[PDB]
């Protein structure tokens, strides 16, 4: 399956940037921007400049109406680019102009290419004030009206695993790291697969037309790995907003080297079945990491949450 | 790239003791590996908690050079591991 990943905005761009530094296997990184100088600045892939014609090359204003009225603007250019692809990742910090406004813009033109449209967006930290966080949340309902999946990572969550003393500079990598991780913990299920390969049509199943998601992951080192793993992703903070019984599909990563145990995997699916409903989509497989010994992560994605 | 620096504090004939910085994000454990720099033998390994900023490898040999690699693991990110190399 062909996978996208394209960055939209400042925030979503600083994403992007990020994992291509970092690198996910086996995808193809694109950056949106209405200001054509951020999209010069950094690695970021192949940029996309939307709304020359009324923003200049000059950017939103941190207007998400100015965001909204430059990606109808380049519809055109949009399509062109994700033509060819089976499954796009869809980044942006909401809360400013042009994530909030373009971003539902970019899945509308995804979704209407029949691609599997997933969004992966943040919600700005408390401390960025009441009216970014109200921007954020009506872009937020705007691009639920256009994806297959939308799965937000709230930054002032991070905020409690962050060291103390830390740099505002690094508490927004953090948030990069984040975002790259949950990409990278979807996307290696077709780039990576284990000996329990998932079909990009299960993934399909469980991600198309589900609205809201939430991930949390886990990762654990020895006898007890598996279970350890599992129900670290199950209680991570990222998903403690959702009662898991409440998903109608729930899709699992398990991420292991060569030395996965039948007992391992009927441990993960164990634990997962029993909390998930009986109604739910379910789909686990494995990836490969060959470089680990004695390990394994997981994660979990609940999808459908309402 | 994390940690994100990573040193030798001190070194007996066959024992280092490493020292790398606090993390940004919390660390679940770290995965501590070494062996002789191109050797026909597998590396070693160990683990220590996430709440480590420090740790000693023993059991080395005086004059041998080492490869060290300690990888990060963590929910919260997939970074790539640091590795050095020393001489006991
Ligand atoms: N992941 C990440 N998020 C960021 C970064 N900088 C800002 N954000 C978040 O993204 C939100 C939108 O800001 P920004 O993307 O710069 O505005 P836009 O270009 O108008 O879409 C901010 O309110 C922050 O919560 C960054 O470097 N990385």
């Amino acid at each position: 399956a062909v996978i996208k990943v394209i960055g939209v905005g400042g925030g979503g761009g600083n994403a992007v940037e990020h994992m291509v530094r970092e690198r996910i296997e086996g995808v193809e990184f694109f950056a949106v921007n209405t200001d054509a100088q951020a999209l010069r600045k950094t690695a970021v892939g192949q940029t996309i400049q939307i709304g020359s014609g009324i923003t200049k090359g000059l950017g939103a204003g941190a207007n998400p109406e100015v965001g909204r009225n430059a990606a109808d603007e380049d519809r055109d250019a949009l399509r062109a680019a994700l033509e060819g692809a089976d499954m796009v990742f869809i980044a942006a910090g909401m809360g400013g102009g042009t994530g909030t406004g373009a971003a539902p813009v970019v899945a509308e033109v995804a979704k209407d290419l029949g691609i599997l449209t997933v969004a992966v967006v943040t919600k700005p930290f408390n401390f960025e004030g009441k009216k970014r966080m109200a921007f954020a949340e009506q872009g937020i309902t705007e691009l639920s009206k256009h994806v297959d999946s939308l799965i937000t990572i709230p930054n002032d969550k991070l905020l409690k695993v962050l060291g103390r003393g830390i740099s505002l500079l690094d508490a927004f990598g953090a948030a990069n790291d984040v975002l790259k991780g949950a990409v990278q913990g979807i996307a290696e299920l077709i780039t990576r697969p284990g000996l329990m390969n998932v079909d990009f049509a299960d993934v399909r199943t469980v991600m198309s037309e589900m609205g809201y998601a939430m991930m949390g992951s886990g990762v654990a080192s020895g006898e007890d790995r598996a279970e350890e793993a599992a129900e670290m992703a199950i209680s991570s903070p990222l998903l403690e907003d959702i009662d898991l019984s409440g998903a109608r599909g729930v899709l699992v990563n398990i991420t292991a080297g060569f030395d996965l145990r039948l007992d391992e995997f009927e441990t993960v699916g164990n634990t997962i079945r029993a909390f998930a409903s009986d109604n739910a989509t379910v789909v686990i497989g494995t990836s490969l990491d060959p470089d680990m010994n004695d390990e394994l992560r997981v994660t979990v994605v609940a999808t459908g949450i309402g | 790239s994390v940690p994100t620096k990573l040193e030798v504090v001190a070194a007996t004939p066959t024992s280092l003791l490493i020292s790398w910085d606090a993390p940004a994000v919390t660390v679940s454990y770290y995965r501590i590996t070494y062996g002789e720099t191109g050797g026909n033998s597998p590396v070693q390994e160990f683990t220590v908690p996430g709440s480590k900023s420090t740790a000693t490898i023993s059991g080395l040999s005086p004059g041998v050079d080492y490869t060290i690699t300690v990888y990060a693991r963590s929910a919260y990110h997939r970074r790539s591991p640091i590795s050095i190399n020393y001489r006991t």
